[PDB]
RNA sequence: GUAAAGCGCACGCAGGCGGUUUGUUAAGUCAGAUGUGAAAUCCCCGGGCUCAACCUGGGAACUGCAUCUGAUACUGGCAAGCUUGAGUCUCGUAGAGGGGGGUAGAAUUCCAGGUGUAGCGGUGAAAUGCGUAGAGAUCUGGAGGAAUACCGGUGGCGAAGGCGGCCCCCUGGACGAAGACUGACGCUCAGGUGCGAAAGCGUGGGGAGCAAACAGGAUUAGAUACCCUGGUAGUCCACGCCGUAAACGAUGUCGACUUGGAGGUUGUGCCCUUGAGGCGUGGCUUCCGGAGCUAACGCGUUAAGUCGACCGCCUGGGGAGUAC
């Protein structure tokens, strides 16, 4: 069963990028949104909109540069049954910098680069390059 | 399965109100019925392993319910056991 | 839309999830081509032909299928273009070096038939070498005069002529083909969603592209 | 999946993992600081012996633990919900699903009598064998046990093993339809419990056909076989034991994503239903196959593709799944 909602969101994105799917939907949630946000603010998805009133959705549109998708590689990290918490000086550098590491800090869900400078650490989430 | 007459009947005696076959208490009771009633059948034949497999499921589920009831309301749980004389 | 309203979709329901994007809508046991999105491809594609066609653009028209065949000989020849409507030889594009040798053989053979150059040996040898030209011209003829790979390539259907396209893109040769439902667009770099056949559709674009090509020649 | 490796299959305690919202808490988590983490090593910068090895000043490091002060996204606790997960109720549908008891017809064999006469049976030929004490064939009647032709399928049910005449009784699951109901009660599961083809074992029944053993007859160089004539266990039944199999999809279970084509089975909705017809919307199931995966063969929305939760197992061949 859905023991890990995040993984689904992540997997759904890449599965689409390959199927050239315009966008993708799914049941939204606080975290799901936050993550999707950083994905847009960082340049991996055109935009996104959570539909549904009582039952929230998430119109997440996949972005594509040229003859290929923007998301070349995206995987989970701090998955359940095996969490991962790094220090303000442990934050990993995805794709030597050309990538991003979504980390949940005590100040919100930001990126490794951002969080690092801010001087705060947190729990990684994925390595969207 | 169980007889509609006996079904609705028991559904009311434990139903939190009028027509609510969803209530936990109801289920437990509804199950216990088919349970104590089926034993008679199982007392005979015995080798009806296939039908036995089902019986056990009702048991396990009943347990998973009674346990839940207690984990979310030690009150109803304790009282529920009474009218059903279960869990020793 | 004018002549456009004379071919629409085709191919019952075998289709291909790749053409789906260019497909209009299904009906009477068969989907139709979304001409509405085909119009842009109609011009845009040809707009790229006149360009390189400006300098004796080596435009190779491909169409082995029965219908197109008897047509390509005209339209594809009624301008500085090349036509191929008889069993696309294996490698006549990529294996030119070896294939051209065949063309030369065909050349001299013509000179023989030309004047008193074929009058040799009894009717035996005559017929022996005469029939040789026939077949040789059927395949090489429509390209005999081209001592160099084509600048472009316009094939009718991207299916029956699959071999042709495969070589082109392999050598880096822009291909323009009419892909419809049961066609594979991944190959051709210039999509032309239109009836793979249709006596009208075939001639329509054939002459249509011809002009846009002859015009580019200043 | 085929190289070593998915427990034969289920239920399930501990354990691991847990949909969604608000609040709350601040334990994990992150930040700061303070202790402490011996000196020496190591490392960086710099000194001293002619250099080097070596010696030395300072710092870094000692990624560890504890306390104090914060931060609150995420995980955890608590409070309150919610409904898509899971489950309940109502009405049906298809089914070789299971346990029990009946009962029908086809055939085999055997017994009894009629008719009838020199063969029958068998093989590649034969022979053993059965026949004038009358077989075989044919007919009539009776006894008995085992299994259900056709329907029957590229079909259905089941967790697995497996499950076929028909009728009844007891009983499990699955699926659909509208709604109504509980409110995460879930997923997996070491150990554990139960189910387990055939063969085998115990007691007691049964015993037609088939048939290890065994006995003849052939074959052959031999023939402790294949073939033939016989035939005991057993095969059948009841209750108990035994737990293995190429227990095989050689592919663990739950959930979510990912182009298509063709065929079967089963529920429901809607249609000029005028009809087979056609148009939807669920379950299960075959064949082909794209991307991708793979060492290849091939798998391919029922994955061996893309991912997550949990468990099981592999670590060269022989010795050995043997010894103890
Ligand atoms: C008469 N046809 C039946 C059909 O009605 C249906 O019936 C079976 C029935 O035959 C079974 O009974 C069978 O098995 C019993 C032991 N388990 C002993 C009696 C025997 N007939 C029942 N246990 C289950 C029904 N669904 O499935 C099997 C069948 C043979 O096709
Ligand atoms: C894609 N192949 C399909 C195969 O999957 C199957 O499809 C059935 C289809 O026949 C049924 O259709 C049935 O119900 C229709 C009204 N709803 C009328 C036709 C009837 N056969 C559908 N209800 C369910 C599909 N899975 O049978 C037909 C087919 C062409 O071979
Ligand atoms: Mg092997
Ligand atoms: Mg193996
Ligand atoms: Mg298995
Ligand atoms: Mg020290
Ligand atoms: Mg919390
Ligand atoms: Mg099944
Ligand atoms: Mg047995
Ligand atoms: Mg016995
Ligand atoms: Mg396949």
């Amino acid at each position: 069963s859905m023991q890990d909602p995040i993984a689904d969101m992540l997997t759904r994105i890449r599965n689409g990028q390959a199927a050239n799917k315009a966008a993708v939907t799914m049941p939204s949630s606080k975290l799901k949104v936050a993550i999707a946000n950083v994905l847009k603010e960082e340049g991996f998805i055109e935009d996104f909109k959570v539909e549904g009133d009582t039952k929230p959705e998430l119109e997440l549109t996949l972005k594509y540069f040229q003859g290929k998708a923007v998301v070349e590689s995206i995987q989970r990290v701090s998955r359940p049954g095996l969490r991962i918490y790094k220090r303000k000086d442990e934050l990993p550098k995805v794709m030597a910098g050309l990538g991003i590491a979504v980390v949940s800090t005590s100040k919100g869900v930001m990126t490794d680069r951002a969080a690092r400078q801010a001087g705060l650490g947190g729990e990684i989430i994925c390595y969207v390059a | 399965s169980l007889s509609t007459e006996a079904t609705a009947k028991i559904v009311s005696e434990f139903g939190r109100d009028a027509n609510d076959t969803g209530s936990t208490e109801v289920q437990v009771a509804l199950l216990t019925a088919q349970i104590n009633h089926l034993q008679g059948h199982f007392a005979e034949h015995k080798k009806d392993h296939h039908s036995r497999r089902g019986l056990l499921r009702m048991v396990s589920q009943r347990r998973k319910l009674l346990d839940y009831l207690k984990r979310k309301d030690v009150a109803r749980y304790t009282q529920l056991i009474e009218r059903l004389g279960l869990r020793r | 839309m004018l002549k456009a309203g004379v071919h629409f979709g085709h191919q019952t329901r075998y289709w291909n999830p790749k053409m789906k994007p260019f497909i209009f809508g299904a009906r009477n046991k068969v989907h139709i081509i979304n001409l509405e999105k085909t119009v842009p491809m109609f011009n845009e594609a040809l707009a790229e032909l006149n360009k390189i066609a400006s300098r004796k653009g080596k435009i190779l028209f491909v169409g082995t299928k029965r219908a197109a065949s008897e047509a390509v000989k005209d339209a594809a020849l009624s301008c500085d273009q090349f036509f191929v409507n008889h069993r696309w030889l294996g490698g006549m594009l990529t294996n030119w070096k070896t294939v051209r040798q065949s063309i030369k053989r065909l050349k001299d053979l013509e000179t023989q038939s030309q004047d008193g150059t074929f009058d040799k040996l009894t009717k035996k040898e005559a017929l022996m070498r005469t029939r040789e030209l026939e077949k040789l011209e059927n395949s090489l003829g429509g390209i005999k005069d081209m001592g160099g790979l084509p600048d472009a390539l316009f094939v009718i259907d991207a299916d029956h002529e699959h071999i042709a396209i495969k070589e082109a893109n392999n050598l880096g040769i822009p291909v323009f083909a009419i892909v419809d439902t049961n066609s594979d667009p991944d190959g051709v770099d210039f999509v032309i969603p239109g009836n793979d056949d249709a006596i009208r559709a075939v001639t329509l674009y054939l002459g249509a592209v011809a002009a846009t090509v002859r015009e580019g020649r200043s």
